[PDB]
RNA sequence: CUGAUAACUUACAGGACGCUUUGGCUUCAUUGCUUUUCAGGUGAACUGCCGAGUAGGUAG
């Protein structure tokens, strides 16, 4: 009972994600003038290097689907042709379902991220009792992470350029309705919701 | 010329830079570094090694040992070239001493040249060299970014015309020996990125390290320490920056080499040119424009010297 | 022998770092010396030849 | 069960058997050889022509 | 355009009986492998919040 408009991105010679990055930040320009959290992510030829080609935005009702690919970049970018816009087709009933939560949990493990997670732990250290001593507190040694395609977002009200990290494990076709965030997702706090994989 | 069999053993033997993270405690611990090795879908190994949080500096410490090991050569073959070679030396040693290359050798030594880029993003950083054999105190600098800076900065009362002499003394004296401890205390800032030497991967970014304590510490190399030390050669056609000091000048960063044989300047046009060099230096006046600039190229190779063989 | 090689030992060719593979050996850190032992023996095998 | 550097056993009776300064002029002590070889100025003095 | 032209060799079969290779033996003197070595993250993946947290989550 789902929607998907894929776009494709053409030229032979291009970043994919640094361009998919740029996708997900006019989707995320989109939906705070608008206060909703429906519109997907949906990656269909993820590879194990260079997430691929094209990315579909499946949703619901549809009715704000059409509208974030009529958002005066995708037009602009589809006028001298970037991008292929296939026209709103429903999803096939028979699909592979995948998640593509943001784990957060990578820029949790780089020096500079354990070093602000400490000096956030000194922080609350004043639930009163003397406090740890920092020494006590090492690189674990020999760390391993898979596979997290990462992309590269920044912030506007301030000038940090975050930078936004994906994994694509599949799991249980259904639950949810459909709430999944701003950055599309399949993580946000409670909705682990399927996304079909156009 | 090249008598198929002409090798020399180094005169500077320099040691591993052992680094030592020191606490408001004032308790020193080995510094540790992770391995964040990537592990795709259905080896990358990549190191990371910054100062940990609450840390109040760093200390590196190595022992650097000037010997006298550049006078008889190693194995020579023919005794027509030894005496050229021994003569050529204590004639350099009689005309014009060896302060120049002591200061040169010493300079690069006192101001944190073998640390390459933890002086990059660094606040202050103090060295601390104990000399042997000494009969005193130990030679500790300052601020090494604005107090010793140029050639005069070094030039102070107590701790330059006692410490050039024991490396003259050493080069001059038959197995004479100068042993310097030196110690150097980065005041790095808050999660500073300390850049220690790499392994080569025969074939991205695998430290090179050793054990203290039971637990791995980052080393910056053993000749990447001696090869830091020994940047003095800007006796080269014209004049850039101070290069390692090899037969045929090589640059690294940028990947030609300076002092190329076509130019003739490269240490087997100079080396075959000894004959001269014997003559020139017998009677005033030795000009300082391809004389005594080939001189002191010719004694900074014959230091580093081995093995000269064809 | 004697002379200058053909344009094989360029400027660009010189400057390629060759790899040695060398057993490096040192005092570990913190060690308070190191001690050497063996054992020598004197015979009387120069009397008769053997 | 660690393997550790040696010096070996030949090279250590060939530095306990450096005495031989009874050579035709005299310098230092050389091995104790036959043919009076001295190993860095590669030429053997003690040769079967003097 | 061939020493040309033409061309059915076929039936049946029991190698078996027996066997001691053995005696003796000293490889051992002497030994220096050594000299010299840059692997290279331009600044760059941040700053917060919830959580008893070297657990786990979260915004930008």
């Amino acid at each position: 009972k789902w929607y998907y408009k894929t776009i494709t991105f053409l030229p032979e010679l291009c970043n994919n994600e640094s361009l998919a990055a740029k996708c997900l930040r006019v989707l995320h320009g989109f939906n705070y003038q608008y206060e909703t959290r429906n519109i997907g992510v949906s990656f269909p030829l993820w590879c194990d290097a260079t997430v691929g080609k094209k990315i579909s935005f499946v949703s619901k009702n549809k009715i704000e689907l059409d509208l974030l690919l009529k958002q005066h970049y995708f037009v602009q970018m589809e006028q001298l042709q970037y991008f292929h816009i296939s026209n709103t087709v429903l999803v096939p009933e028979d699909c592979t379902y995948v998640s593509f939560r943001r784990c957060q949990s990578i820029d949790k493990l780089t020096a500079a991220g354990l070093a602000r997670k400490i000096r956030r732990l000194e922080k609350r250290a004043l639930s009163r009792g003397e406090q740890f001593d920092p020494s006590s507190f090492a690189q674990k040694e020999h760390t391993a992470i898979a596979h997290y395609h990462s992309l590269g977002e920044s912030s506007k009200q301030t000038n940090r350029n975050f930078r936004l990290n994906i994994r694509m494990l599949s799991e249980q076709p259904r639950e949810g309705n459909s709430i999944f965030s701003s950055y599309g997702l399949s993580n946000s706090e409670n909705s682990f919701q399927p996304v079909p994989l156009i | 010329k090249l008598p198929t069999n002409l090798a020399y053993e180094r005169s500077i033997d320099p040691s591993d830079v052992c680094f030592f993270v020191v606490w408001p405690d004032d308790r020193k611990t080995p510094l540790t570094y992770n391995s964040r090795t990537l592990l795709g879908q259905m080896p990358h190994q990549v190191d990371f090694c910054h100062v940990p949080y609450g840390a109040s500096h760093i200390e590196c410490s190595f022992s650097v040992s000037f010997s006298s090991e550049l006078r008889q050569p190693y194995k020579c073959n023919s005794s027509k070239v030894k005496q050229t070679l021994v003569q050529l030396v204590e004639l350099y040693e009689t005309k014009i001493g060896w302060t120049e290359l002591a200061t040169r050798y010493l300079m690069n030594i006192c101001n944190g040249k073998w640390l390459w880029k933890n002086t990059r993003k660094a606040y202050c950083w103090n060295i601390v060299l104990t000399p042997w054999p000494w009969n005193g105190e130990k030679v500790g600098f300052e601020d090494i970014r604005t107090n010793y800076t140029s050639r005069q900065d070094f030039k102070n009362n107590k701790n330059w015309s006692a410490i050039v002499e024991m490396i003259k003394t050493a080069f001059s004296s038959t197995d004479g020996l100068a042993i310097f401890e030196v110690r150097a205390t980065l005041h790095l800032p808050t999660n500073a990125m300390v850049r220690p030497s790499q392994v080569f991967t025969e074939k991205s970014r695998v430290f090179q390290s050793t054990t203290i304590d039971g637990e791995r510490s980052p080393i910056l190399g053993a000749f990447k320490t001696g090869a830091a030390i020994a940047t003095i050669d800007d006796w080269y056609p014209e004049a850039t920056e101070p290069l390692r000091v090899g037969r045929f000048g090589v640059h690294r960063e940028d990947v030609t080499c300076y002092r190329h044989p076509s130019t003739g300047k490269d240490f087997f046009s100079i080396l075959q040119q000894a004959e001269h060099y014997i003559e020139v230096l017998s009677a005033n006046k030795t000009p300082a424009q391809e004389t005594i600039n080939d001189m002191h190229f010719l004694m900074a190779n014959l230091i580093k010297g081995g093995m000269f063989q064809h | 022998v004697s002379g200058q090689p053909i344009k094989s030992a360029t400027a660009e060719a010189l400057a390629q770092g060759n790899p040695h593979q060398v057993d490096f050996c040192h005092v570990p850190y913190g060690a308070s010396h190191i001690e050497c032992s063996f054992s020598v023996s004197f015979s009387s095998e120069l009397r008769q030849p053997y």
